[PDB]
C-alpha cells in the first residue's frame, strides 16, 4: 500500500508544454458553457443545467455554489472535480481567513487560495490537474464587485465579462458587443440570458438554466436581527420563477 | 524500468554483477598471508604527473591489528572504512578486547546487500551496491594472521593470497604457483611487488605502488616510500640473478 | 575523594586517593580514580564512580576514532571538549562528575582541563576535586613552583593527597601517582596511606599533633 | 510498481544537461517579455502582458510585476501560478530576516534563497521544476540599486539591463546597443519601452498590454519608493516617449 | 513472454507463475550440494563446502540456531545469515519468554512466513537461498527443507544444490535403512556422507572440504569440520 | 517520500548519472590552481554568451569557506552553492568542537563525502560539479591544493585545472610546471596561472579573474588592471620572438 | 514570580470627538531596579496603534510578530489593515497560545480610514477582547488607571482636551505605582494627522 | 553572580567582567575571561548558569562567524543583538532554557558610533549608555548616573569603571578576583592588560 507516487505526473515536454494542463483544458472545452458579467452594482454568473436524464432531479445538483455570503462560483469541465474544489474553497475561507481576522476573505484572496490548490495538483506528487475552470464572482468592502476566472494551471484573471466551456469563443464575442461600464445588474442579467440562449440546444427556462448574482445585501436571508452591522448576504441564487419572468422580456 | 534488487533468470542480482564489473576496472590490489604476518600492496595509478602520488590512499588502517586495501570506485569505500573502524572501536569499548578479524569482516559485509528502493526486510536505505571490493587483513589470538576478500555481494572469502582489480585474473594465477605455507614476510613482500610489476601498465617504482603489512608485534604499518624503494631494488637484483 | 593535577616544567603530576564511601560506610580502600584514556591521556574521577568510569572510557574510544580518522594525535583541548559536550547534552539528568583531563601534546604542551557534569570546562595550571580538595589546595598553593623537579613535583602531589587523606573522612586508603610527559604518562606507584603517614611524619617532622 | 510511471524529473542527459530545466526554459521563452534596466538614480521594470481581451479587467490585473518587499520587486516570465508560490515564500523569507535582525533583507540574500529553493526541485524530490524566471529589482544600503535574474535551474546573476521571456536574444542585443552606465531613470524608462516595442510579437504596443514599475529614491525624502504604474500612468508615459 | 512478467515479484505471469521467485530458486541449484537425513534419535547435516581458488577457504555452509537446532544453506550466503539470525531470535524468544525450546515445526512455519512477505510486496526481492533445518525437540528428530518460495517440508532426508538429485534418489532408496540408525551417530553420518558422495563429480570430499553437523537425544547441535571429519572420508 | 535509485550500475559497470555529472563539469567555465612555494593561486575564466553584467554583485567563481581556505569549481552553479554552504557550515562546526580551524585536506574530504553520498542515495542526482580547494593548514606555511569530482573522489595536485578545454591547459601545466622549482614567488606563480588560462581564454582581460592565497588567512582577489598587466607582459614574451 | 510584575509599565487608550489617544510610561525595570527610561510600549502598523504592557520580552516579540503579519497582510490585501480587523488578528494570535500564553496586556487604538470612526480595544493575555467606547487600561497600575479614568473621563472631548485628560490619568496613576513612571509619551490620533508628546514627570 | 559591566563612551564601548570562577566552597580560577568576540567590532560578555554560559556564547559566536563568511560582511551591532535576543526568547520557552545574561558591546562602522546592549535570559533587550547584570547595577548605577557624560573619552570611561570596581570591592560580600577590561572601537577589540592597578 502507501501512495508511492511521490513524483510529478505533470512535467515539461521538449516543446515546453505541460501536457496534463493542456489536456485538462481540453476537458474544460467539452464542458457545458458558463459565463459571468459584471454590472456597476452587481455581478451575475450563469450556466446550463444539462440534466443527464429526465428521471434525474436537476435541483439536487447546483452548478452555482455559494462560497462565502458575498462570493459564489460556477464552472465548466468535470463536475466532480468542481464539487470537491467547492468544499475546499468553503473551508479555506474559514481556516485561512475568517478564523484569523473574524471576517470573510475578499474575492481576490479566496480566488488566490483556490488557485493555489489547483496549482499544487499541477506539481505535487501522484496527482493530475483539476479538469475544471471556475468563474468566481464576489464583493468586498474595499474592492467592490469583481469577477475572476481560474484555470487548471492555477492561473486566474479578472474580467468585466467572459465565458468558458463549449461555446466560449462565440459567447465571448457576443458579450464584447453588449458590454459597457454602465450596465445595471438587471441589464447584465438580461445580457446573460441572451448569451446563454445561443449555447442551449433544447429547452431554455428557469428549470434548465441556473443563475445567481452578487448584489445588494439581503437582510431577509440573514436569519436573525439585532446587529446593525450584519445586513445579510449579497449572494443570491435566482429562482426558476424569477428566471422565467425575465425570459418573457427576452 | 527495472528494480535495483531484481534477479536475473540465472539467479544473480543484476546490480551486484554489474558492480563486479566496475571493480574489474579498478587498480590492482594484492594480499599475501604468511605465518609471519600479512602483506597488502596496491597500484597507486595516478592519472597525471601533476597529481601528488602520496595523496592516493588505497591502503588504510581499521585498527592496530587490522588493515585493508581497496579496488574499484574507491570513494565508495569511505563509509565502509568508517563503519569498520567504528565497529572495531565499539567492540573494544563493550568487551575490553580486540575484535576478531572475521567478525570485523562479517560486520562490513552486512552493509553490502542493504540497498534498494524499499526492500521488505528492514530499512536498507542505499540506492545501489558498493562499487568497490576490499581485502581485509589482520591478526587475532584465535586464528592468527588472516586475509579476507569482501565483495559488494555481501560474501567474504578467506584466502592465503588474493588479488583484485584490473590485473586480478593474471595476478591470481601467479599467486597460485608462488604461494606456499612457509613463505617468510620478506618473501611475501617481494612476491607482491613482483606481481604488481607484471600487471601494472606503468613501470613500478616507490611512487606508483605502495606496500604495507600487519604483524602481531607491531600491528598495521604502511611502508614509507624509502623502505619500499629498497625492496624494489632488491627484487630487480634477485630477478636479474637468473 | 581527593584528586589533583598540576602543570609544571616537567609536565603534569596527577595524584588521587583510593577510597570509596556510601555514607559512613567505607566500601573500598583500593578503588582506581585515574582512567588511562590512552597512553598519552589521563582522566581523574570524582563524584559518581559509574558516571566518570563510563564516560571517560567512552572518551578513550572517541579519541582513538579521531586518531584513525585524522592520522594525528588528538589535542587535550579537543579530547576534553568531547567529554564536556557529551556531559552537557545530559544536563539536568543527574550525572555526577568532577574531572580533570590531562595530556601533553607537541602543539599545546602540558595541558589540564577541569570538566564537570554542570558542563563547566576550564583550562588551568592547578586543580583539586573532591571532598578533600580544600586540604590538598593548601599544601599545593604554598609549595608549588613551575620550576619544580619531576622528583619534587611527584612528592608534592603525594603529600597533598596525604594531607587530605588525614583530615577528610571520605579520603584515604592509598595514593596513586602519575607523571605525564609528551611521550605518554608514567605510573609512579600505589602508596598505602597507612604506611605513608608514619613514614612522612617521621622523615618530615610534620603531623606533630598525632602521637606516633 | 509505480516506477513504471516515473518521468524522473531530476536526471542528467548524456550531455550533462537537466532535461526538465531545459524544457522549462523553453516554456518560458513563449512568455510575455519582461525587461529590467538599472540607472544611477533608480531601476525600471517593464513587461508585456501575454494575451488580452476587451473584457479583461486591467485595473485589477497583475500578472508580471509583484512587490516582494518595500525595497524589492520582481518581474515574472513563465507560469503565473508557479510564480505566486515562489513569491509568497520569498515574501515570508524577507519578514523572517527582518524579525531576526531588525534590518530589511539585503537584495542578494533574498535572491539566493529563492534560487536555492528552485535548485532543490532540480536535484531531489522527483517533482517538476517551477516554470518561472524572475528579474529582481531592489535596493539596499550595501550595494544600492541592484538587478538580478533567476531561472528554473536555480542559477542567478546580476545585470545593468536584462530581459526574460520571449525574444530575449533580440531584446538583449538592442539593450546592449543603447545602454550607458550614466543613464538616468527617465532614459531607462524610455529604453525599456523602445526595446519591447521592437520585440513585441503583436501589432502595436498599447498601454493595456503593459505593466510598468520603478524603484527610485525620491530626492525630496531620502528613502526608497516603489511605483507600480497604473493603466492611465502607462498610457501617459507611452505618448510622451513617442509611441502614443 | 517471460521478459514482460519477471521485472519484480509483485507480478503474476499469464500462467500464474512468479518468475522472480523462480529465478531466486535458480540461485539454489547453482549452490553447492548439502544433505540432510534423520533416524529416530538423531538428525544429520552433511554439506559440501565450495572454494573460490585453491588459495581460498571453503565457505561455511552450516549455522547453529540454538542448542537443539541448526541448518545448512545452498545459495546466497548473506540471505542464509539473515534467515538463520531470524531463527536464532525466534528460538531465543521462545526460551526467554516461555522457557520453552522452539519446535522444529514451528521454526519452519516462521521461516515460511518471513519468506512469503518478500514475494507479495513491491521493492523487495525473494530470498535466494535454500535451507535444510535439523533439530531434536519434544517430538524427536526432525529434518526440514526450506525453499525461497516460502515452501517448507518435513522429510526423513533430502538434498539441495547442484547435482543434489544424486543424493536424493540414494536416500529415497536407503530410506528403510538409515531411518532405523538409532543410538548410533557415526552410522547416521556415514550414511549421510554416502548420500552426498552420490552428488560428487568434480572432485572427492576432502578434509577441509567436508562439513558435518549433528543433533539428537543427548547431543546438542554441534558442527564438525576438518580433522574432526577425517574419520569419515 | 521520493527515493528512486537514479544512480545505479549499468551492464559494463558504470554509473551513468555520475558519468553525465562529469559532462556537466566539462561544460563549465575553466578553473585552474597552481601552488607556489609560499602560496596557491586560483584562476577562472568568464563566459561571454551574454555581456552587460554587473560584476559588483554577480557571484564570483572563487568562494571563501573560512578565512584560510577557498573553493572554486566548474559545472552547475546552482549545485556549487549547496556544497559551498555545507562546507562553510562544517568549517564553523569544526572550530566549535575541535577549537581549531579545518585543515585543507579535512575540508576537502568533507566536500568529497557529500558528493559521494549523492551518488548512492535514493531520490537524488549527483552534483554536476568538480572543485578545487586551496589554502593553508592552521599555523602551517605549506601550500595546499586539492580537487574533487562528482563521484566523490579527491586528491592533491601541484597544479590542476577543470572545466572546458581543461585538457589543453593541463598539458600546458604539465610541460610548464617543475616540482623541483615551484613558482617561488606570488608574482611568477600568478603569471604561470594567467599563461595557462590564455591558452584557452583567447584574449580576455575581463574574462580572467585571479585570487591569491597566502599563509595565515591572507587571501585577496586581483583587479582587472593587476591582471591585465600580467596579460600585457605575457604577450610581449611571445612577440619578443 | 508573576510575569506581569517583573518589568512594570502601563498603557491607556481613550476615545474623543473624531479622535483617539493612547499613552504609556517609559519604565523597564528588574523588580525594584530601574533599568531603562526609554522603553516605549506603543507601536504602530500603518494607521493602527498598539500598546503592550507586561513582560518586556513578550512586548518586543509581539511587536515583531504583528509587524511581520501586518506587512504580509498589506502585500496581499493591497491596503493597510484597519483597527477592527487588527483587533481580531491580535485576539486570535493570542489565543493560539492558550496554554502557554504571552504575558501581556495589549491595547489597540486607531481611526477606521473608511468610516472615520474612532476605535479602541483591550485584551487579556489569551485574547479576550474588550471593545470599550470610552477608555481602556492596562499594566501594573491598571487599578489606579481605572480610578483616574472613571472620574476624569467624559465623551466627545476635542483632541487638545483629550490630551490633557489622557495625560493626567496616566501621570497620576503612575505615581501611585512603584513599577511605573520614568517618563511618558502620549499619542493624539486624528484621521489626517498624529502627534506624539513626551511628558515631564517625577523620576523616582 | 559574576560581575558584568558595560559603558559606552564617545567613541568606544568598554566591558568589565569578573575573573573568578567559584564552585561551591572553592574559587577554581581567578583569570577567567567571560567574553567572546562575535566579529571584529562586536564583543559579548556573559554570566549565569555554569555550563549554559559558555555553550551559549560559543554557539552565538559560531553563528555570527558563519554569517560573516557567507556574506563577506559584518552585521551591525544592532543586527547581532536582535539575533541574540531572538535566540534567548526562543530558549525561555524551550524544555531547558539557557540561563545566561549578556552585554553586547559593538562599534558600528557604518554609523561610526559605539553601542551597548543589555539582554537577559528571558530575551529582554535594551540599549543603554551603561549597564550590568546581577547585583552589579545595585552598587554601580548611582556612580554612573552621577559621573556619566556622552562625550567622555575612553580614558575617562576607564576611570569611571575603576571607581565602580572599587565600590564593588568595598561593599560586595564576594571576592570576584578583579575584572578583565576590553575596549571596542573603530579599530576593533583590545584588552587593557593593565587594570590590576590603573
Ligand atoms: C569521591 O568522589 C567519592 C568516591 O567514592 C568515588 C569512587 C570512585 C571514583 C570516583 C569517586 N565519591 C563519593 O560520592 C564519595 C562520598 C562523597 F561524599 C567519595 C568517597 O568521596
Amino acid at each position: 500500500m502507501t501512495d508511492r507516487y511521490s513524483f510529478s505526473l505533470t512535467t515539461f515536454s521538449p516543446s515546453g508544454k505541460l501536457g496534463q494542463i493542456d489536456y485538462a483544458l481540453t476537458a474544460v472545452k467539452q464542458g457545458v458553457t458558463s459565463l459571468g458579467i459584471k454590472a456597476t452594482n452587481g455581478v451575475v454568473i450563469a450556466t446550463e443545467k444539462k440534466s443527464s436524464s429526465p428521471l434525474a432531479m436537476s435541483e439536487t445538483l447546483s452548478k452555482v455554489s455559494l462560497l462565502t455570503p458575498d462570493i459564489g462560483a460556477v464552472y465548466s469541465g468535470m463536475g466532480p472535480d468542481y464539487r470537491v474544489l467547492v468544499d475546499k474553497s468553503r473551508k479555506v475561507a474559514h481556516t485561512s481567513y475568517k478564523r484569523i481576522y473574524g471576517e470573510y476573505p475578499p474575492t481576490k484572496l479566496l480566488v488566490s487560495e483556490v488557485a493555489k490548490i489547483m496549482q499544487e495538483a499541477t506539481q505535487s506528487g501522484g496527482v493530475r490537474p483539476f479538469g475544471v475552470s471556475l468563474l468566481i464572482a464576489g464583493h468586498d468592502e474595499f474592492n467592490g464587485f469583481s469577477l475572476y476566472q481560474v484555470d487548471p494551471s492555477g492561473s486566474y484573471f479578472p474580467w468585466k465579462a467572459t465565458a468558458i466551456g463549449k461555446g466560449s469563443v462565440a459567447a465571448k464575442t457576443f458579450l464584447e458587443k453588449r458590454w459597457n461600464d454602465e450596465l445595471e445588474l438587471e441589464d447584465a442579467i438580461h445580457i446573460a440570458l441572451l448569451t446563454l440562449k445561443e449555447s442551449v440546444e433544447g429547452e431554455f427556462n428557469g428549470d434548465t438554466i441556473e443563475l445567481a448574482i452578487i448584489g445588494d445585501e439581503n437582510p431577509d436571508l440573514l436569519g436573525y436581527t439585532g446587529i446593525p452591522t450584519d445586513k445579510g448576504p449579497r449572494f443570491r441564487k435566482l429562482t426558476s420563477q424569477e428566471i422565467n419572468d425575465r425570459l418573457e422580456a427576452l | 524500468d527495472r528494480g535495483v534488487s531484481t534477479f536475473s533468470p540465472e539467479g544473480r542480482l543484476f546490480q551486484v554483477e554489474y558492480s563486479l564489473e566496475a571493480i574489474k576496472l579498478g587498480s590492482t590490489a594484492i594480499g599475501i598471508a604468511t605465518k609471519e604476518g600479512v602483506v597488502l600492496g596496491v597500484e597507486k595509478r595516478a592519472t597525471s604527473p601533476l597529481l601528488e602520488s602520496d595523496s592516493i590512499e588505497k591502503i588504510v588502517e581499521i585498527d592496530r591489528h587490522i588493515g585493508c586495501a581497496m579496488s574499484g570506485l574507491t570513494a565508495d569505500a569511505r563509509s565502509m572504512i568508517e563503519h569498520a573502524r567504528t565497529a572495531a572501536v565499539t567492540h573494544n569499548l563493550y568487551y575490553d578486547e580486540d575484535i576478531n578479524v572475521e567478525s570485523l569482516t562479517q560486520s562490513v559485509c552486512d552493509l553490502a546487500l542493504r540497498f534498494g528502493e524499499g526492500a521488505s526486510g528492514e530499512e536498507r536505505l542505499m540506492s545501489r551496491p558498493f562499487g568497490v571490493a576490499l581485502l581485509i587483513a589482520g591478526h587475532d589470538a584465535d586464528d592468527g594472521y588472516q586475509l579476507f576478500h569482501a565483495e559488494p555481494s555481501g560474501t567474504f572469502y578467506r584466502y592465503n593470497a588474493k588479488a583484485i582489480g584490473s590485473g586480478s585474473e593474471g595476478a591470481q594465477a601467479e599467486l597460485l604457483n608462488e604461494w606456499h605455507s612457509s613463505l617468510t614476510l620478506k618473501e611475501a613482500e617481494l612476491l607482491v611487488l613482483k606481481i604488481l610489476k607484471q600487471v601494472m601498465e606503468e613501470k613500478l617504482d616507490e611512487n606508483n605502488a605502495q606496500l604495507s603489512c600487519i604483524t602481531k608485534q607491531d600491528g598495521f604499518k604502511i611502508y614509507d616510500n624509502e623502505k619500499t624503494a629498497e625492496l624494489i631494488k632488491e627484487l630487480k637484483e634477485k630477478e636479474a640473478a637468473e | 575523594t581527593t584528586t589533583l593535577a598540576f602543570r609544571f616544567q616537567g609536565g603534569i603530576i596527577v595524584a588521587v586517593d583510593s577510597r570509596a564511601t556510601a555514607g559512613n560506610w567505607v566500601a573500598s580502600q583500593t578503588v582506581k580514580k585515574v582512567i588511562e584514556i590512552n597512553p598519552f591521556l589521563l582522566g581523574t574521577m570524582a563524584g559518581g564512580a559509574a558516571d566518570c568510569q563510563f564516560w571517560e572510557t567512552w572518551l578513550g574510544s572517541q579519541c582513538r576514532l579521531h586518531e584513525l580518522r585524522e592520522k594525528e594525535r588528538i589535542s587535550v583541548a579537543a579530547a576534553s571538549k568531547i567529554l564536556s559536550n557529551l556531559v552537557y547534552q545530559y544536563k539536568g539528568a543527574g550525572l555526577s562528575m568532577g574531572t580533570m583531563i590531562c595530556g601533553y601534546t607537541r602543539k599545546e604542551g602540558p595541558t589540564i582541563y577541569y570538566v564537570d557534569s554542570d558542563g563547566t570546562r576550564l583550562k588551568g595550571d592547578i586543580f583539586c576535586v573532591g571532598s578533600g580538595q580544600t586540604f590538598a589546595y593548601g599544601v599545593l598553593d604554598s609549595n608549588y613552583k613551575w620550576d619544580l623537579s619531576v622528583e619534587d613535583a611527584l612528592y608534592l602531589g603525594k603529600r597533598s593527597i596525604l594531607a587530605a587523606a588525614h583530615r577528610d573522612a571520605y579520603s584515604g586508603g592509598s595514593v596513586n601517582l602519575y607523571h605525564v610527559t609528551e611521550d605518554g604518562w608514567i605510573y609512579h606507584g600505589n602508596h598505602d596511606v597507612g604506611e605513608l603517614f608514619w613514614k612522612v611524619k617521621e622523615e618530615e617532622g610534620s603531623f606533630n599533633n598525632v602521637i606516633g | 510498481g509505480s516506477r513504471r510511471y516515473d518521468s524522473r524529473t531530476t536526471i542528467f542527459s548524456p550531455e550533462g544537461r537537466l532535461y526538465q530545466v531545459e524544457y522549462a526554459l523553453e516554456s518560458i521563452s513563449h512568455a510575455g517579455t519582461a525587461i529590467g534596466i538599472m540607472a544611477s538614480d533608480g531601476i525600471v521594470l517593464a513587461a508585456e502582458r501575454k494575451v488580452t481581451s476587451t473584457l479583461l479587467e486591467q485595473d485589477t490585473s497583475t500578472e508580471k510585476l509583484y512587490k516582494l518587499n518595500d525595497k524589492i520587486a520582481v518581474a515574472v516570465a513563465g507560469l503565473t501560478a508557479d510564480a505566486e508560490i515562489l513569491i509568497n515564500t520569498a515574501r515570508i523569507h524577507a519578514q523572517n530576516y527582518l524579525k531576526t535582525y531588525n534590518e530589511d533583507i539585503p537584495v542578494e540574500i533574498l535572491v539566493r534563497r529563492l534560487s536555492d529553493i528552485k535548485q532543490g526541485y532540480t536535484q531531489h524530490g522527483g517533482l517538476r521544476p517551477f516554470g518561472v524566471s524572475f528579474i529582481y529589482a531592489g535596493y539596499d544600503d550595501r550595494y544600492g540599486y541592484q538587478l538580478y535574474t533567476s531561472n528554473p535551474s536555480g542559477n542567478y546573476t546580476g545585470w545593468k539591463a536584462i530581459s526574460v521571456g520571449a525574444n530575449t536574444s533580440a531584446a538583449q542585443t538592442l539593450l546592449q546597443m543603447d545602454y550607458k552606465d550614466d543613464m538616468k531613470v527617465d532614459d531607462a524608462i524610455e529604453l525599456a519601452l523602445k526595446t519591447l516595442s521592437k520585440t513585441t510579437d503583436s501589432s502595436a504596443l498599447t498601454y493595456d498590454r503593459l505593466e510598468f514599475a520603478t524603484i527610485r529614491k525620491g530626492a525630496n525624502d531620502g528613502e526608497v519608493y516603489q511605483k507600480i504604474f497604473k493603466p492611465q500612468e502607462i498610457k501617459d508615459i507611452l505618448v510622451k516617449t513617442g509611441i502614443t | 513472454f517471460r521478459n514482460n512478467y519477471d521485472g519484480d515479484t509483485v507480478t503474476f505471469s499469464p500462467t500464474g507463475r512468479l518468475f522472480q521467485v523462480e529465478y531466486a530458486l535458480e540461485a539454489i541449484k547453482q549452490g553447492s550440494v548439502t544433505v540432510g537425513l534423520r533416524s529416530n534419535t538423531h538428525a544429520v547435516l552433511v554439506a559440501l563446502k565450495r572454494n573460490a581458488d585453491e588459495l581460498s577457504s571453503y565457505q561455511k555452509k552450516i549455522i547453529k540456531c540454538d542448542e537443539h537446532m541448526g541448518l545448512s544453506l545452498a545459495g546466497l550466503a548473506p540471505d542464509a545469515r539473515v534467515l538463520s539470525n531470524y531463527l536464532r531470535q525466534q528460538c531465543n524468544y521462545s526460551s526467554l519468554v516461555f522457557n520453552r525450546k522452539l519446535a522444529v515445526e514451528r521454526a519452519g512455519h516462521l521461516l515460511c512466513d518471513k519468506a512469503q512477505k518478500n514475494t507479495q510486496s513491491y521493492g523487495g526481492r525473494p530470498y535466494g537461498v535454500g535451507l535444510l533445518i535439523i533439530g531434536y525437540d519434544k517430538s524427536g528428530a526432525h529434518l526440514l527443507e526450506f525453499q525461497p518460495s516460502g515452501n517448507v517440508t518435513e522429510l526423513y532426508g533430502t538434498a539441495i544444490g547442484a547435482r543434489s538429485q544424486g543424493a536424493k534418489t540414494y536416500l529415497e532408496r536407503t530410506l528403510d535403512t538409515f531411518i532405523k540408525i538409532d543410538g548410533n551417530p557415526d552410522e547416521l553420518i556415514k550414511a549421510g556422507v554416502e548420500a552426498i558422495s552420490q552428488s560428487l563429480r568434480d572432485e572427492s570430499l576432502t578434509v577441509d572440504n567436508l562439513s558435518i553437523a549433528i543433533v539428537g537425544k543427548d547431543t546438542p547441535f554441534t558442527i564438525y569440520d576438518g580433522e574432526a571429519v577425517a574419520k569419515y572420508i | 517520500g521520493y527515493d528512486r535509485a537514479l544512480s545505479i550500475f549499468s551492464p559494463d559497470g558504470h554509473i551513468f548519472q555520475v558519468e553525465y555529472a562529469l559532462e556537466a563539469v566539462k561544460r563549465g567555465t575553466c578553473a585552474v590552481g597552481v601552488k607556489g612555494k609560499n602560496c596557491v593561486v586560483l584562476g577562472c575564466e568568464r563566459r561571454s554568451t551574454l555581456k552587460l553584467q554587473d560584476t559588483r554583485i554577480t557571484p564570483s567563481k572563487v568562494s571563501k569557506i573560512d578565512s584560510h581556505v577557498v573553493l572554486s569549481f566548474s559545472g552547475l552553479n546552482a549545485d556549487s552553492r549547496i556544497l559551498i554552504e555545507k562546507a562553510r557550515v562544517e568549517a564553523q562546526s569544526h572550530r566549535l568542537t575541535l577549537e581549531d580551524p579545518v585543515t585543507v585536506e579535512y575540508l576537502t574530504r568533507y566536500v568529497a563525502g557529500v558528493q559521494q553520498r549523492y551518488t548512492q542515495s535514493g531520490g537524488v542526482r549527483p552534483f554536476g560539479v568538480s572543485t578545487l580547494i586551496a589554502g593553508f593548514d592552521p599555523r602551517d606555511d605549506e601550500p595546499k591544493l586539492y580537487q574533487t569530482e562528482p563521484s566523490g573522489i579527491y586528491s592533491s595536485w601541484s597544479a590542476q585545472t577543470i572545466g572546458r578545454n581543461s585538457k589543453t591547459v593541463r598539458e600546458f601545466l604539465e610541460k610548464n610546471y617543475d616540482r623541483k622549482e615551484p613558482p617561488a614567488t606570488v608574482e611568477e606563480c600568478v603569471k604561470l596561472t594567467v599563461r595557462s588560462l590564455l591558452e584557452v581564454v583567447q584574449t580576455g582581460a575581463k574574462n580572467i579573474e585571479i585570487t591569491v592565497v597566502k599563509p595565515d588567512s591572507d587571501i585577496v582577489a586581483l583587479s582587472s588592471e593587476e591582471i591585465n598587466q600580467y596579460v600585457t607582459q605575457i604577450e610581449q614574451e611571445k612577440q619578443e620572438q | 514570580s508573576d510575569p506581569s510584575s517583573i518589568n512594570g509599565g502601563i498603557v491607556v487608550a481613550m476615545t474623543g470627538k473624531d479622535c483617539v489617544a493612547i499613552a504609556c510610561d517609559l519604565r523597564l525595570g528588574s523588580q525594584s531596579l530601574g533599568v531603562s527610561n526609554k522603553f516605549e510600549k506603543i507601536f504602530h502598523y500603518g494607521h493602527v496603534f498598539l500598546g503592550i504592557t507586561g513582560l518586556a520580552t513578550d512586548v518586543t516579540t509581539l511587536n515583531e510578530m504583528f509587524r511581520y503579519k501586518t506587512n504580509l497582510y498589506k502585500l496581499k490585501e493591497e491596503r493597510a489593515i484597519e483597527p477592527e480587523t487588527f483587533t481580531q488578528l491580535v485576539s486570535s494570535s493570542l489565543y493560539e497560545r492558550r496554554f502557554g500564553p504571552y504575558f501581556v496586556g495589549p491595547v489597540v487604538a486607531g481611526i477606521n480610514s473608511k468610516s472615520g470612526k474612532p476605535f479602541i480595544a483591550g485584551f487579556d493575555l489569551i485574547g479576550c477582547i474588550d471593545e470599550a467606547k470610552d477608555f481602556i487600561v492596562s499594566g501594573t497600575a491598571s487599578d489606579q488607571l481605572f480610578g483616574m479614568c472613571e472620574s476624569l473621563y467624559e465623551p466627545n472631548l476635542e483632541p487638545e482636551d483629550l490630551f490633557e485628560t489622557i495625560s493626567q490619568a496616566l501621570l497620576n496613576a503612575a505615581d501611585r505605582d512603584a513599577l511605573s513612571g520614568w517618563g511618558a509619551v502620549v499619542y493624539i490620533i486624528k484621521k489626517d494627522e498624529v502627534v506624539k508628546r513626551y511628558l515631564k514627570m517625577r523620576q523616582d | 553572580m559574576d560581575i558584568i559591566l558595560g559603558i559606552r563612551v564617545q567613541d568606544s564601548v568598554i566591558l568589565a567582567s569578573s575573573k573568578a570562577v567559584t564552585r561551591g566552597i572553592s574559587v577554581l580560577k581567578d583569570s577567567d575571561d567571560k567574553t567572546r568576540q562575535l566579529s571584529p567590532h562586536t564583543l559579548m560578555s556573559f554570566a549565569g548558569e555554569a555550563g549554559d554560559t559558555v555553550q551559549f556564547a560559543e554557539y552565538i559566536q559560531a553563528n555570527i562567524q558563519l554569517y560573516s563568511i557567507r556574506e563577506d560582511y559584518e552585521l551591525s551591532p544592532q543586527a547581532v543583538s536582535s539575533f541574540v535576543r531572538q535566540e534567548l526568547a526562543k530558549s525561555i520557552r524551550s524544555r531547558r532554557p539557557y540561563q545566561v545574561n549578556v552585554l553586547i558591546g559593538g562599534y558600528d562602522k557604518k554609523k561610526n558610533k559605539p553601542e551597548l546592549y543589555q539582554i537577559d535570559y528571558l530575551g529582554t533587550k535594551v540599549e543603554l549608555p551603561y549597564g550590568a547584570h546581577g547585583y552589579s547595577g545595585f552598587y554601580t548605577f548611582s556612580l554612573l548616573d552621577h559621573h556619566y557624560r556622552p562625550d567622555m573619552t575612553t580614558e575617562e570611561g576607564l576611570d569611571l569603571l575603576k571607581l565602580c570596581v572599587q565600590e564593588l570591592e568595598k561593599r560586595m560580600p564576594m571576592d570576584f578576583k578583579g575584572v578583565i577590561v576590553k575596549i571596542v572601537d573603530k579599530d576593533g577589540i583590545r584588552q587593557v592588560d593593565d587594570f590590576q592597578a590603573q
